[PDB]
């Protein structure tokens, strides 16, 4: 299977530059072009520019012009991609997209990669608490309960949040995250079990806020009676 | 450049409805027996996936039910069964020049009946309270409409100003929602009060439901 | 035939294949005049009209032999047009892509017994040798080279 495993996320000081690095499998890397897309907070996709992998030429949209650099790695199969004098505007989400058709001047795109996020500010990287959000007591004799984890005062986005190391996933809802007065970032995520399993099944939140290093895990407990 | 108007901006449609999707460029990008013209679906919290290439043909593994039309300027997405897992943000993309633009793009939101939410209020975490702020969640569960009231009640006072919402985009099964209310508070404010209530006013309620618990018990 | 004939010729099956924008042979002509590409390779006559790239969808090459040789300017000064048998049309991306290519034809115009079988051979033959060297060459990926790229004027 055709995959883009693209870095982790960025905080970049204003000024400053950045590079993300994205590793392809599953086809023959030098035959298919490279590209890069970069979609704002706005959710609207804007095209940087290709890469040839083999030959290492590039093209690029006017507008970032000067200020991106496409390379690749032939060995390790890897595109990379370099942003310069990076400001707020340029505080979004960038894929390395791979073309699709092989040569026939098509031209579109068939795979988009994991995504790296980008945020640009002159504020320190602080990470998150992770405080439980116990199931209520009395939840029901024999129907369903609600629990989750309280992720709060973070910085910058995002927030990757996974249940029982990713045993869990019906009934989860994980929330976007809210900008705080303070500045700082606050998730709520939680998840609904039935009550005959509060004490039989163990839940924990997995939190990881790459930016700061802060991979935290929180039992969820009913608290004492 | 080439400018692209997708419309519409955004797109209401009921289960096993037809959904059509424009998109308007404004230049020619059918250049000799070529249509450059190419469809994404981009699903909440993910990567775009491709839909149609060329404006007609699909991708191998999209399903029949995803169509594509047009020609020279105009050019159109359909879906003729539209189903629990299609609501998503779909995007149009040019190939006839450089540089490749997008559509503003189309988020379809699937009509539902209506939803009543169970609701949930969470007591702060004692581990938050010795970092001197307390928070304070009401959690709304698998509702339509998006719609909600969420009231904050301390004590019987309405609290305001102290509180943030945040909700999730359409489940790709129900088609339901849910909303997150967090109040929050300092500890010496937590604990001058003693019940701490959340009202909640919806389309699927007859009358408002409320969620209490007071401080100290368990 | 004269150059734009012979352009126009073997432009024709790159863009039917959608590779290069539909007034491609016209911009190649428009660099032809300006920086004109008659090599006299050591036995016989090369042409290498190529162009920017912007409007060049895909890397390809289309390949022309001429049984009456067609007389090209030479970028190498010399007002003394070049007696041209073998036309080896370039279209690529990027500097970085026509660059790769060069070397790579400068191989293909310095191989007399190679070249030598050019002349004498059909449009299926030629495209079954040079398919064959481009796919033993570790760069050249990204070029694309079928059989309707092989014409004889
Ligand atoms: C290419 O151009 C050359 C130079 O003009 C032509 O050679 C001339 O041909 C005429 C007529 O045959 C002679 O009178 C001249 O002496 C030649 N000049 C030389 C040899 O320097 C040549 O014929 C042209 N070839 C074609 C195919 O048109």
């Amino acid at each position: 299977e055709v995959q883009l495993q693209q870095s982790g996320p960025e905080l970049v000081k204003p000024g400053a530059s950045v590079k993300i690095s994205c590793k392809a499998s599953g086809y023959t890397f030098t035959d298919y072009y490279m590209n890069w897309v970069k979609q704002s907070h706005g959710k609207s996709l804007e095209w940087i520019g290709d890469i040839n992998p083999n030959s290492g030429g590039s093209s690029y949209n006017q507008k970032f012009k000067a200020r991106a650099t496409l390379t690749v790695d032939k060995s390790s199969s890897t595109a990379y991609m370099e942003l310069r004098s990076l400001t707020s505007e340029d505080s979004a989400v960038y894929y390395c997209v791979k073309r699709g058709d092989f040569l026939r001047g098509y031209w579109y795109f068939d795979v988009w990669g994991t995504g790296t996020t980008v945020t640009v500010s002159s504020a320190s990287t602080k990470g998150p608490s992770v405080f439980p959000l116990a199931p209520s007591s009395k939840s029901t004799s024999g129907g369903t309960a609600a629990l989750g984890c309280l992720v709060k005062d973070y910085f910058p986005e995002p927030v990757t949040v996974s249940w029982n190391s990713g045993a869990l996933t019906s009934g989860v809802h994980t929330f976007p995250a809210v900008l705080q007065s303070s500045g700082l970032y606050s998730l709520s995520s939680v998840v609904t079990v039935p009550s005959s399993s509060l004490g039989t099944q163990t839940y924990i939140c997995n939190v990881n806020h790459k930016p700061s290093n802060t991979k935290v895990d929180k039992k969820v407990e009913p608290k004492s009676c | 450049d080439i400018v692209m108007t997708q419309s519409p901006a955004s797109l209401a449609v009921s289960l096993g409805q037809r959904a059509t999707i424009s998109c308007r460029a404004s230049k020619s990008v059918s250049t000799s027996g070529y249509n450059y013209m190419h469809w994404y679906q981009q699903k909440p919290g993910q990567p775009p996936k491709l839909l149609i290439y060329l404006a007609s043909n699909l991708e191998s593994g999209v399903p029949v039910r995803f169509s594509g039309s047009g020609s020279g300027t105009d050019f159109t997405l359909n879906i003729h069964p539209v189903e629990e897992e299609d609501v998503a943000t779909y995007y149009c993309q040019h190939s006839r020049e450089l540089p490749f633009t997008f559509g503003s793009g189309t988020k379809l939101e699937i009509k539902r009946t209506v939803a009543a939410p169970s609701v949930f209020i969470f007591p702060p975490s004692d581990e938050q309270l010795k970092s001197g702020t307390a928070s304070v969640v009401c959690l709304l569960n698998n509702f339509y409409p998006r719609e909600a009231k969420v009231q904050w009640k301390v004590d019987n006072a309405l609290q305001s100003g102290n509180s943030q919402e945040s909700v999730t985009e359409q489940d790709s099964k129900d088609s339901t929602y849910s909303l997150s209310s967090t109040l929050t508070l300092s500890k010496a404010d937590y604990e001058k009060h003693k019940v701490y209530a959340c009202e909640v006013t919806h389309q699927g309620l007859s009358s408002p439901v409320t969620k209490s618990f007071n401080r100290g018990e368990c | 035939v004269t150059q734009e004939d012979i352009i126009r010729a073997l432009a024709s099956p790159l863009i039917k294949d959608g590779m290069v924008d539909e007034d491609f042979a016209e911009y190649v002509i428009a660099r032809e005049n300006r920086s004109p590409t008659g090599l006299q390779a050591k036995g016989v006559g090369v042409a290498i009209p190529h162009t920017l790239g912007d409007y060049v969808r895909d890397n390809a090459i289309s390949v022309g032999i001429l049984d009456k040789p067609v007389n090209f300017s030479g970028w190498y000064q010399s007002p003394d047009p070049v007696p041209v048998r073998v036309v080896f049309m370039l279209a690529g991306r990027t500097w970085d892509d026509i660059v790769i290519v060069l070397k790579w034809i400068k191989d293909v115009i310095l191989d007399e017994e190679f070249m030598k079988r050019l002349l004498n051979m059909s449009d299926e033959e030629i495209y079954r040798q040079i398919y064959t060297r481009i796919s033993k060459a570790p760069n050249l990926s990204g070029i694309n080279f079928s059989r309707e790229y092989v014409r004889h004027l």
